[PDB]
């Protein structure tokens, strides 16, 4: 006794939109992208010269690096794709190269 | 443009940063304080609206 | 200020009829501006204001979206008076900003 | 009034002011040519011997006559006066209770954490880290955000430029925002930022970026234990030139409120390097509240 | 229901608690004077729930 | 969804034919000519009566204001009063063919049903020949008015876990109801629709950080900072001081709040004793069937202010009923009656 | 301002109620301050604000004694339109004390 | 200012009185001048006010053709506003003038 | 290379740069952020058409 | 009723963009872009893919 | 070509990283709903903790 029944969204794509307006930045484990070290520097009289034994520093000036993802699209065209495109039927699809079926 | 009646102008604002973000108001069911003499049925998920 | 007591007196029935907002900047059929009841340019009748985007009048802006929704009229009133403020404010602004230019000419000039 | 029984606001039932042809046309028809809501019922309420009309309330509050508070039950006595003609059912009368509650440090009403959600759970959060040896200067892993031209006095930050066209250096306790600097990601990318600053932990206890938590010290956003002095360390990455990094290092009392630890470091080198490595959790949320329908209140 | 006396460790509550016995809930109660004497129970573990 | 002015955004509609299509029954001559015979009968008169029957009577409130509305003549058959506010921004003026002050597409709350504004109410008070209270029979838990919320509650006069007080939650349950009485249980699902007062009553509770403790700082919009670097974002991982803990034995103390919010509710006061709606004509309204005198009545709304110009909906109800006559082959015969506010001239 | 008849209206009777007039800081029973009726504070309700002699809301000033009896809420109002004419004219003194020691500045530098 | 229906109560009928209307100049029989009926000058009732042409008060101008048709009274009004406005507006012009003469100086001097 | 007219009729610009120094560097760091959406529709039950 | 309507230029169906969307905000669309001299020959901020 | 050394060509398709999203919050959601829940005997406490 449980009917089959298609899921009102998929027999009928409805592309109300994505609203992703706002970015996603995935970020590194370390916070600060450990590179290049740095030396700590200090002013003795007019110059600058380096302090003693201090040169493991990891300062990266500048924004963090990130990298952009889009998530609520991806996860649109995911659920599209999964849903639509693999059941298109057979005429409209085409076996992969090097394939044999 | 100075109408601010126009998609364009109503479109073209940003919001300011503060008011509202994940930490606000946690734990609770509150509606902003700032949002509630607004049109809760203006919305873009106005789902009859959208129909 | 003291006592103020918004809203003293009875209020009479909202008019059905249109108009009755004093400084809205209304829109035309086909989009346009439409100038305020409180305006001089509904003394009397223009035939082309509708069916008509562009305005026909001397008052308000030539394109609907370059039209603030309040227009300002009647400098007596309190719009006016906060206009006249507004006026005075910049004119006080560029007042410091032509001496914080004359002192850096004048600090240059000695040193 | 005949006006109303013309109108059948109150005159009477349709089945019983219609033509007894109509009524048995339309009980006949009614499966397929439904007529009966063309038609008006008065339903009119009755007008006397329902209410008082003579004074009496609605709403009674009756205050304990007296109480008890043992630290383990609250009994209160009420004596309720059923007026003398007036009858209720106690279908009412339900207990107003008044009271403070603290719900204790297990009180946890969200899941996930509430200050640093999107950072990364092991990451550090400008930590200044002591070295091995532990007689060297400790070395930072801050990172310069915000961007400026250092000079003037002790080499401040370039913040901005006051009414005359003069050089504004930074407020030492919160005026290197956090916040503020390189937007656009060609800066520092493409073309090359010469000098930036930011803010630095000084002896600290070591936390992850996840909780960070620190309560204000003055009005403007800035955290610092009191009576705690701010200090500024420079670093470039080139030898024998102009220095690119300013850091204003402070000390906070640095909280984690609301994350706990997971794969925690011992104490013994938590401080100076490895745990940097210390990833916090969320902390399992509680939802302290009141039982259903009230039940075991009684 | 955690949510209805709000958030924070602290808080301040004005409820309304019911009859819940079955000869009281639903008695007419007829014109008199009655004392209506109860006791609340204060065990912090019976009262809330996590 | 943006109430964006659409005339002046370019949009137009062209409307090219018009037609209606009538659907008649078919049905035997026979008996259609029977049926027609005992309905052109001067005592078969079909009976209409508009649903929402009332008065309405819109008011406008200048910003940041109270209101003192008074009508000024007889109340026969009256039914009960349904109060809302409305922003003038969003009510058109349809009396007039065109309105180019509107200015304003979306819901319009007035002839749509879109009520959010129904909860910033704070009193109301009702007063008959400047002399009499309507509901002064010391009824409510507060007799000279009623209070639809308390900003204060020194006493004990709240209701659930909200603003409201328990003699407007009364008053709401009995209106729309019948419940109050007998207890208060959760009325059936075919009694609580949209416009109702349950579906639409949320409470709500927030509780503040008590910007009175010593070492507290009230900070700006600009110094509040959390995730600082991670808008494109940009900064560098920081410690916090965002949203102070409220729980952990780090707390700053605490200050509670509370507030309810109902979204599509019309705030009804019944013409009747008590409170019920026990028929049409109330208890009162055929009171005063007598004639005996006409009462001039005095009315007060003290309410939350808001910025932009809003306006007051009263919705004076009454009986509006319509009997249609066809005495003979397609002559229409239409009388009509509205009898606590009539319109015969 | 010319054909002005202060209430031309019918004044309608006072409410028997507390939170009439539009902007007047308050005392509780403790002494503390409460907020004018028109503040955007009694939108809810902060159940503590009776029995404390602190302010429980973020508005206002925090001591009874350091609270002025009438304050300003309403940019639009009278009383915003005053407060920024007090703030332009102590601009314009500043203006003047700056222009004045300039003044100086430059005759020192002369002689 | 926004939403503004001008008149929006019930106007009472004009009082057929002589003093109705607010900060107005009047006149006497022998062409005199008399103070607006919201001068502190009608609290009490002098005895000779009516007969002679100079006023016998101390606030408003010594000669009917030297005195303002309308008076501004109570500086909290808007006319008490409208002339602080013009006050500063002055003063803001002769700072100007002033900014300008030692600019002008400045380059003679540089000369 | 070549020339085309690419538009944004989808999306507006937030944080854009001044247009007199837009085709050189730091012109490149403009994003954009997509428009509000509208649904412009008929009426609930047609209300307002009569 | 029947007829044509043109619901204005403000109309927008959907959330989001339709035409770029995983592409990031921020990103330059393989433009070319001058220098600060501008005697210069624009750069590219390229990817040649095929 | 003369003082046209600022080109920044990078051959190939664009770096990206794969991140398997549906897969990701499936896995969030099982472990916060169900393993958190496990009896304690399941559960271990990690090194270097007090409790």
């Amino acid at each position: 006794q449980a009917m089959d029944s298609y899921d009102p969204e998929v027999r009928v794509i409805d592309n109300v939109g994505v609203e992703d307006e706002m970015p996603n930045y995935c970020f590194p484990l370390s916070g600060v992208q450990i590179g290049n070290r740095s030396h700590e520097v200090q002013r003795n009289q007019q110059q600058w010269q380096n302090v003693a034994n201090s040169d493991n520093n990891y300062i990266g000036k500048g924004n963090l690096p990130a990298m952009e993802i889009n998530l609520a699209a991806n996860l649109w065209r995911s659920f599209l794709y999964s849903n639509v495109a693999l059941y298109l039927p057979d005429n409209l699809k085409f076996t992969p190269h090097n394939i044999q079926l | 443009p100075p109408n601010t009646n126009t998609y364009e102008y109503m479109n073209g604002r940003i919001p300011v940063s503060g008011l509202i973000d994940t930490y606000v108001n946690i734990g609770t069911r509150w509606s902003p304080d700032v949002m509630d003499n607004v049109n809760p049925f203006n919305h873009h998920r106005n789902s009859g609206l959208r129909y | 200020e003291e006592g103020r007591i918004y809203v003293p007196y009875v209020t009479a029935r909202l008019p059905k009829w249109s108009g009755s907002v004093q400084d809205k900047t209304g829109s035309n059929m086909l989009g346009g501006v439409v100038l305020p009841p409180n305006s001089q340019a509904h003394r009397t009748e223009t035939v082309g204001t509708e069916a008509t985007r562009d305005n026909l009048h001397a008052e308000g802006a030539r394109r609907p979206e370059d039209q603030t929704p309040y227009m300002i009229l009647v400098e007596d009133s309190l719009g006016g008076l906060k206009r006249r403020m507004d006026l005075l404010e910049e004119s006080n602004q560029q007042l410091l900003a032509t001496l914080n230019r004359l002192r850096t000419g004048l600090a240059a000039y000695v040193q | 009034l005949p006006q109303w029984s013309y109108m059948h606001i109150a005159g009477q039932d349709a089945s019983e002011y219609l033509s007894p042809g109509l009524v048995q046309f339309a009980q006949a028809t009614e499966s397929y040519f439904n007529i009966g809501n063309k038609f008006r019922n008065p339903t009119v309420a009755p007008t006397h011997d329902v209410t008082t009309e003579r004074s009496q309330r609605l709403q009674l509050r009756f205050v304990p006559v007296d109480r008890e508070d043992t630290q383990y039950s609250y009994k209160t006595r009420f004596q309720l006066a059923v007026g003398d003609n007036r009858v209720l059912d106690m279908a009412s009368t339900y207990f107003d209770i008044r009271g403070t509650l603290d719900r204790g440090a297990s009180f946890k009403p969200y899941s996930g954490t509430a200050y640093n959600s999107f950072a990364p759970k092991s990451a550090p959060n400008n930590t200044q880290f002591r070295q091995a040896n532990n007689g060297h200067p400790a070395q930072t892993i801050a990172q310069a955000s915000y961007v400026a031209t250092i000079g003037g006095a002790n080499n401040d930050l370039q913040m901005g430029v006051d009414e005359r066209q003069l050089p504004v250096y930074a407020n030492t306790t919160y005026q290197p925002e956090p916040q503020l600097g390189i937007e656009g990601w060609t800066a520092g990318s493409m073309a090359v930022i010469d000098q930036a600053g930011g803010r630095v932990l000084r002896n600290p206890t070591q936390t992850p970026c996840y909780g960070s938590y620190a309560k204000p010290t003055n009005e403007h956003g800035g955290i610092t234990k009191a009576n705690t002095q701010v200090e500024k360390k420079y670093y470039r990455t080139g030898d024998n030139g102009n220095p690119e990094t300013v850091f204003y290092t402070e000390e906070a009392d640095v909280l984690t409120p609301d994350t706990h630890l997971v794969h925690a470091v011992p104490a013994a080198d938590r401080a100076k390097v490895e745990g940097l490595s210390q990833h916090a959790a969320p902390n399992r949320p509680n939802f302290i509240g009141f039982r259903d329908c009230f039940v075991g209140l009684m | 229901r955690s949510q209805l006396l709000g958030n924070g460790r602290f808080c301040d509550f004005h409820i309304q608690v019911p009859q819940k016995f079955f000869a009281i809930r639903n008695l007419l109660l007829l014109p008199g004077t009655y004392t209506y004497e109860w006791s609340f129970r204060k065990d912090v573990n019976m009262i809330l729930q996590s | 969804t943006l109430g964006n002015d659409l005339r002046v955004d370019g949009a137009t509609v062209n409307i090219t034919s018009v037609n209606l299509y009538a659907s008649f029954f078919p049905m035997s001559h026979n008996t259609a000519s029977t049926l027609e015979a005992m309905l052109r009968n001067d005592t078969n008169d079909q009976s209409f009566n508009d649903y929402l029957s009332a008065a309405n009577m819109l008011y406008p409130i200048p910003p940041n204001a109270t209101q003192l509305p008074i009508p000024s003549r007889n109340w026969a058959a009256f039914r009960g009063w349904s109060l809302t506010r409305l922003k003038q921004r969003e009510t058109p003026a349809l009396g007039s063919p065109f309105d180019p002050y509107f200015t304003y597409s979306g819901t319009i709350p007035y002839l749509d049903g879109t009520f959010y504004l129904s909860h910033t109410f704070r009193k109301v008070a009702i007063q008959f020949d400047s002399s009499v209270t309507w509901p002064g029979n010391d009824r409510l838990l507060t007799p000279n008015e009623f209070e639809i919320k308390i900003s204060v509650d020194g006493e004990g006069y709240n209701v659930a876990q909200s603003n409201m007080t328990k003699d407007w939650f009364l008053v709401q349950m009995l209106a729309n109801y019948n419940i109050g009485y007998q207890g208060y249980h959760l009325p059936p699902d075919y009694k609580d629709r949209t416009f109702s007062f349950l579906h639409n009553f949320i409470p709500m509770c927030r509780q503040v950080p008590n910007p009175a403790t010593e070492g507290y700082f009230g900070l700006g919009i600009v110094n509040h900072r959390t995730t600082p670097a991670y808008a494109p974002r940009e900064g560098h991982p920081y410690p916090q001081l965002a949203l102070p803990p409220h729980w952990d034995p780090r707390h700053a103390l605490r200050d509670p709040e509370r507030k309810f919010l109902c979204d599509r509710t019309l705030w009804r006061i019944p013409f009747s004793s008590n409170f019920m709606s026990m028929g049409s004509l109330t208890d009162l309204g055929q009171n005063l069937l007598y004639a005996n005198a006409a009462h001039a009545l005095d009315m007060t709304f003290e309410m939350d202010p808001i910025n932009e110009p809003t306006l007051l909906y009263v919705l004076f109800e009454v009986f509006d009923v319509a009997r249609v006559h066809q005495p003979h082959r397609g002559v229409i015969e239409v009388v009509y009656l509205r009898t606590p506010f009539s319109a015969g001239n």
